[PDB]
Parts: structure tokens; C-alpha cells; sequence
């Protein structure tokens, strides 16, 4: 329609530069409807570039020490009899009652894993979940 | 006709007045698996500010500033189509290809989830015949196609001075986009969120024109 | 009152753990007369072929077994900038439901 | 509130395999 | 532009440069605002910036196109490689 | 020969669904065939479930 030169930056500040000047005597409607609710970046164009030296990825990863308590316990024992069902938003399975036995029983007071896993193990066998493990 | 004109920048001092805030919620988006994301190694550059963190070599897209973007894309998208817009889903995927067609036929909108040629919206003028209509709007849900390389649409939308809002996932490139949003566009139960969303901001800018006709016409 | 944090924690996929060796349930949503692409969850979905036993007992809407390994599994190449995308699981069968 | 997360040791890591005869002469 | 005849080529030109356009910002229309040092390729261009009472000591194509774009007063420096399109 | 209509009006929208494609009626004639395959294929698991010419 107008500047066919999309390398040098935004459309905005272009289409505004474009109507400013005089060349084109007509306001564009999508021009009324970016003005009226402005978005929260330019589309710009950045030439991307590649990383070198000691520049590295400024992105934090997701742990807690549930993956841990997870960790050993597929340590010990493993993959439980029950299957995981992804389609359920809120599905308790074997390890997420395994590790909310361990935290509900760690927030009394106690300060040995080995005597708190065991409790908890001897708790879920004693209840009615059988875990078959292996030999 | 100035009074054309003044009923149709009365909804823009609005800051909401499709109400698009009803349309989906914070417990819904969590359902649909829409905070997921690729590998670490595929991750591209322009893609640091829009995860939240990574779960096993799975990054997570945060959906605190995707609501925040897509609200502000959905609303220009409404008032697009409020005012006599013409808008284009550009997907080239081979998995749901016929989902797509039919929600722009079945609302009356414009859909092209084919193989593009070379000199459609830019050579407009020795193909589709003199003067034609380019489209002011195009939706780009799937940006990359089935080769992993940028689309060339929103390569030629930023030349004739045409806006995209389309979906960035993670291994994209949000530079060209005028509305960018980071969210995922690989799942099955996911997809059909998005291209229902769009579906429903049909249903409150050309079926609200009703709304708006009947003012003027008291007149003449 | 409720956050973003507090959706993810108690996420399957975050309690799970890793995906090496899980009992996970999977449906059926396509059948290419070969190939019983299970959707067993996640971002994409696992792949296998039609077993020489329970062959018309496999249809679409089975629940079955898997033995769910790597989601995405992917790898880079020796010159190559980044890494290509299979959009596969593929995951051991085991039984029924 | 407190659910963020913590960057730590990173668990999920199994023994790296060693050799046949590293424990020995 | 680039074709066999003059006049298929001027006008092919022609048709190509009046879709690429630009703008250029001009303190009162007559010379830009603060001074650029930038080079291209082999080219190092510099610039600097002059009053309403002084003339053109610019190249020959740098003042026809800054006649063009609307600049009166500048004045430019040019070396190392002398190459039009650069 | 037969000549090719017009398939945009005065105000510029074009008639057909597929028009921004080049081909527009071939690929309406693909997606109703697909749509048909696709019937097909539920008819026939629906049915599974409930158990001269050129
Ligand atoms: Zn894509
Ligand atoms: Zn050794």
C-alpha cells in the first residue's frame, strides 16, 4: 500500500510518517483501532544473533523439594499400580499421596527422613493401598 | 457523513466494551495445557521474558502476562471486524486443517490453511485482477508451518502496511507481530481453545452491528 | 486468591516427575488402519502399531497402557543451529486398561 | 505466595556409570 | 532498476521507487538535528550541521537527493571507497 | 470461452470462503471431499461400535 520497507522497523511509526508527510490523503481504520488500544511493544524488527563466550541463558528453572521426596521414592520403590490419568485436572495418585503423607507428617517435628519414610510407608500399608513392590 | 463516523469511535473510549474478560478464566486456561512448551534446545532467541521456568527440559510459559496480551489482541480483533474488517486464518498444519475452514465459513470470515504460492496479497495486481481488497487482518495460528521456517504472510503484511496478530508458541518470531502472545499451538485439546475464542469474538462484533443500525436509521 | 504457582505445583505433569518408566492411561482419537496414535496427555501424543493380538479390540476410545517415555525426545545434529521437533512419545504398550 | 521457584541442587539424577576396573588395581 | 532498453528501464525504476518510501526528520526544513559519524561497507560518510547562512559542500548525488528530500543546508564528507549505490 | 466472473462486489469482501488462495473452487471441492471422508470414517466406526464407468 504505502513504504514496502518492513527492515527498518515498525508499521506504526511508518504508516504515521507516511500519513504526516502528504503523499497519502487517507487515515487507515486499523491505524484509528492501534492508536485507540495501544499494546505494550512496538513491533520492531531485531536481526537475531547468536550466543558466544560466557553468555549464557537468563532463564531460572521450576524445583521444590517434592521432586526430591519423588526422586527417592522411585528410588526405593518405583512405578506404582496405579496409571496416571492427565485428563483429570485434580487426579491423586501414588506419589502425590505418598508425598502429602510425608509433608503432613513432617509438619509435626521431627528431624530424621529414614524414621519419617518408614512411618509413612508402615502408614500407607497399614491403611488399605497395597504397594507391590519388588523383591 | 459525520455522524457515520462518531457511532463508531463512541466504543473506543472503552477500555472494555466487548467485555472480553468473561470469556475465559485463570483455572480454565490450565485445563486446556496451554502453559506448555517444546525442549531447551529448541527454544528460540526472542523467548527469555515470556517463560516462567522450566520443569525437566520443559519451559513454561507463564500465563500471567498471556492473559494480559491476549485480552489486548482480542480486542483488536473486535473492533477489526466491528467496522466492515476482513480478516485470515493463515495455519499451514497438517493435523487440523478442517477445524479451521469451517469456523470462518460458518461465521462468514476467510480461512487459508493451504500452501502459499508466491504473489498472492503482494502481487495483487497481475493476479486476482486489477483492484482488489487485501485483508487488514490476519490470524496467524499456527506461524510455523511444516518445514519449521518462518511464514512468509507475515513477512508481506508488514510491507503493504497490514496488521498480524498471531500465536507465538516458543520457537518462533515475534518481531513482525503487532500483538504477539506466548502460549502453546501443538496440542489437540489446546487448539481448540484458541480457534473457539475466535469464534466467540465473532459472535459480539458482527452479530452486535445489529446493536448500532437501528440508531442511525431513526432518521433516515 | 488463587495465583500462578500454585496451579503448576500441583500439576500431573509436575508430579509425575520424570518421564522414564510411568504407568499412564491413554485414548484414541485417530486410527490410520496401521497406527493407534494414543493420547495419553501432555503436549503431544505416543505412537504404535496395530499388535498381532487384540487386533479389533483396539478401536477409537480404547484405554490401554503405556509405559510413557520421553515426551518430545529430541536431539541435535553435528551442524545444526538447533534441533528438529518429531512431535511423538512413543511409549510401550503394556495391557488393558 | 511461597510456592516460587527454587533453584537447588537439581535432583533427578541417577549415579553417573563408572568403569569395570575403577574400584580396583 | 535493471533492464535491456533505457526507457523499459527508466520506467521500471520509476515504478519500483515510487512503492519505496521514507521519511526523514528536518530541523526548519533546511538541515537535520544532531551529527551522525556511521559508515557502510567501505564507505564512511560524515556529516556535521550548518546554519540557514550556508551553502552546499556535499557530493553531487548527496545534493540532489537532499534537494529532493527537502535539506538546504548541510555539510558532508565522504572517503575511503567511492561507490554510488553504497 | 467462458468468461470467469466476478467474485468481489462494490464494497470489496469476495463471495466465496476460499477466495485468498489463488485456487478457490479446487480447494472447496478438497475440503468437501474431506469433510465427506471424514463422515465416512465416523459412520463406520459408529457401525463397528453398535454391532462401464470411468
Ligand atoms: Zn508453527
Ligand atoms: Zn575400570
Amino acid at each position: 500500500a504505502g513504504s514496502r520497507l518492513e527492515t527498518v522497523g515498525s508499521i506504526f511509526s511508518r504508516t504515521r510518517d507516511l500519513v504526516r508527510a502528504g503523499v497519502l490523503k487517507e487515515k487507515p481504520l486499523w491505524f484509528d483501532v492501534y492508536d485507540a488500544f495501544p499494546p505494550l511493544r512496538e513491533p520492531v524488527f531485531q536481526r537475531p544473533r547468536v550466543r558466544y563466550g560466557k553468555a549464557k541463558a537468563p532463564i531460572q528453572d521450576i524445583w521444590y523439594h517434592e521432586d526430591r521426596i519423588r526422586a527417592k521414592f522411585y528410588s526405593v520403590y518405583g512405578s506404582g499400580q496405579r496409571a496416571f490419568d492427565l485428563f483429570n485436572p485434580n487426579f491423586k495418585s501414588t506419589c502425590q499421596r505418598f508425598v502429602e503423607k510425608y509433608t503432613e507428617l513432617q509438619k509435626l517435628g521431627e528431624t530424621d527422613e529414614e524414621k519419617l519414610f518408614v512411618e509413612t510407608g508402615k502408614a500407607l500399608l497399614a491403611e488399605g493401598v497395597i504397594l507391590r513392590r519388588v523383591g | 457523513t459525520d455522524f457515520n463516523d462518531k457511532i463508531l469511535n463512541e466504543p473506543l473510549k472503552h477500555s472494555d466494551f466487548f467485555n472480553v474478560k468473561e470469556l475465559f478464566s485463570v483455572r480454565s486456561l490450565f485445563d486446556a495445557r496451554v502453559h506448555l512448551g517444546h525442549k531447551a534446545g529448541c527454544r528460540h532467541r526472542f523467548m527469555e521474558p515470556y517463560i516462567f521456568g522450566s520443569r525437566l527440559d520443559h519451559d513454561i510459559i507463564d500465563l500471567e502476562q498471556t492473559a494480559t496480551h491476549l485480552q489486548l489482541a482480542l480486542n483488536f480483533t473486535a473492533h477489526m471486524a466491528y467496522r466492515k474488517g476482513i480478516i485470515l486464518f493463515i495455519s499451514r498444519n497438517r493435523q487440523f486443517s478442517y477445524l479451521i475452514e469451517n469456523m470462518a465459513r460458518d461465521c462468514g470470515e476467510y480461512a487459508h490453511t493451504r500452501y502459499f504460492r508466491g504473489g498472492m496479497l503482494t502481487n495483487a495486481r497481475l493476479l486476482f485482477g486489477p483492484t482488489v481488497r487485501l485483508p487488514d487482518l490476519i490470524i496467524f495460528l499456527h506461524t510455523l508451518n511444516n518445514i519449521f521456517e518462518p511464514h512468509v504472510a507475515v513477512r508481506d503484511a508488514a510491507k503493504m502496511n497490514i496488521p498480524t496478530v498471531g500465536i507465538v508458541d516458543t520457537n518462533c518470531n515475534p518481531c513482525l507481530i503487532t500483538y504477539p502472545v506466548p502460549g502453546n499451538d501443538d496440542s489437540p485439546l489446546a487448539v481448540h481453545l484458541y480457534c473457539r475464542l475466535f469464534q466467540t469474538a465473532i459472535t459480539r462484533a458482527k452479530e452486535k452491528r445489529q446493536q448500532v443500525e437501528a440508531l442511525y436509521r431513526l432518521q433516515g | 486468591v488463587e495465583s500462578f504457582a500454585s496451579m503448576l505445583r500441583h500439576s500431573p505433569l509436575t508430579q509425575m516427575g520424570p518421564a522414564k518408566d510411568k504407568l499412564v492411561i491413554g485414548r484414541i482419537f485417530h486410527i490410520v488402519e496401521n497406527d493407534l496414535y494414543i493420547d495419553f496427555g501432555g503436549k503431544f501424543h505416543c505412537v504404535c502399531r496395530r499388535p498381532e493380538v487384540d487386533g479389533e479390540k483396539y478401536q477409537k476410545g480404547t484405554r490401554v497402557r503405556l509405559r510413557l517415555l520421553d515426551l518430545e525426545l529430541t536431539s541435535r545434529f553435528l551442524g545444526a543451529t538447533t534441533d528438529t521437533t518429531v512431535l511423538e512419545a512413543n511409549a510401550v504398550l503394556l495391557g488393558i486398561q | 505466595n511461597e510456592d516460587l521457584p527454587i533453584s537447588m541442587e537439581n535432583p533427578y539424577k541417577e549415579p553417573l556409570k563408572k568403569c569395570i576396573l575403577c574400584g580396583k588395581h | 532498476g535493471k533492464a535491456t532498453d533505457r526507457m523499459d528501464a527508466f520506467r521500471k525504476a520509476k515504478n519500483r521507487a515510487v512503492h519505496h518510501l521514507h521519511y526523514i526528520e528536518r530541523y526548519e526544513d533546511h538541515t537535520i538535528f544532531h551529527d551522525i559519524s556511521l559508515r557502510f561497507k567501505r564507505t564512511h560518510i560524515k556529516m556535521k550541521k550548518q546554519p540557514k547562512g550556508y551553502g552546499l559542500r556535499c557530493h553531487r548525488a548527496i545534493i540532489t537527493i537532499c534537494r529532493l528530500i527537502g535539506i538546504k543546508d548541510m555539510y558532508a564528507k565522504v572517503s575511503g571507497s567511492i561507490n554510488m549505490l553504497s | 470461452p467462458r468468461q470467469r466472473a466476478i467474485q468481489w462486489g462494490e464494497d470489496g469482501r469476495p463471495f466465496h470462503y476460499l477466495f485468498y488462495t489463488g485456487k478457490q473452487s479446487y480447494y472447496s471441492l478438497m475440503h468437501d471431499v474431506y469433510g465427506m471422508l471424514l463422515n465416512l470414517e465416523k459412520h463406520q466406526s459408529h457401525l463397528q461400535a453398535k454391532s462401464g464407468s470411468r
